[PDB]
């Protein structure tokens, strides 16, 4: 929800299955006994659907790979020659 | 026509709701603010945009 607040109206991860999970919750409400097992099963199904859509969003929509490559180049000094030249230039400034 | 209105149309004048009950789908009924946002606010925003 917080991302859809900033992200354009990208629908629920569960989309039309959200209502399906609502129906499952209504069935749970119709259950005469509260079973933690069935509740956890439904929660895990919803979680898995959400997690798969989130992974898709992260990799394609949020370009996790590009960010990881950036982190490698900068945080992990992937551009080692670049940071070497930077050190070579900044050595006199940073010695003080 | 005059006599029809005064007698026959007078005789044949047997010309004698928003079910806002949450009871049906209370679990599926949106919150009052959520229901408002989804039924009124989207339409209000549409008219505003137009």
């Amino acid at each position: 929800e917080n991302q859809n607040v900033n992200l354009t109206r990208k629908g629920s991860i569960l989309k039309n299955q959200e209502d399906t999970f609502a129906a499952e919750l209504h069935r749970l409400k119709q259950q005469p006994l509260f079973s933690l097992v069935d509740f956890e099963q439904v929660v895990d199904r919803i979680r898995s659907t959400v997690a798969e859509h989130l992974w898709k969003l992260m990799v394609e929509e949020s370009d996790l790979l590009g960010q990881l490559k950036i982190i490698k180049d900068f945080y992990l000094l992937g551009r080692g020659e670049l940071f070497q030249a930077f050190i070579d230039t900044a050595q006199h400034m940073l010695k003080t | 026509i005059n006599f029809a209105r005064m007698y026959l149309e007078q005789s044949d004048f047997h010309e004698k709701d928003v079910c806002v009950d949450r009871s049906s789908e209370s679990v599926t009924c949106q919150t009052f603010e959520l229901t408002l946002r989804s039924c009124l606010y989207p339409h209000i925003d549409k008219q505003y945009l137009d």
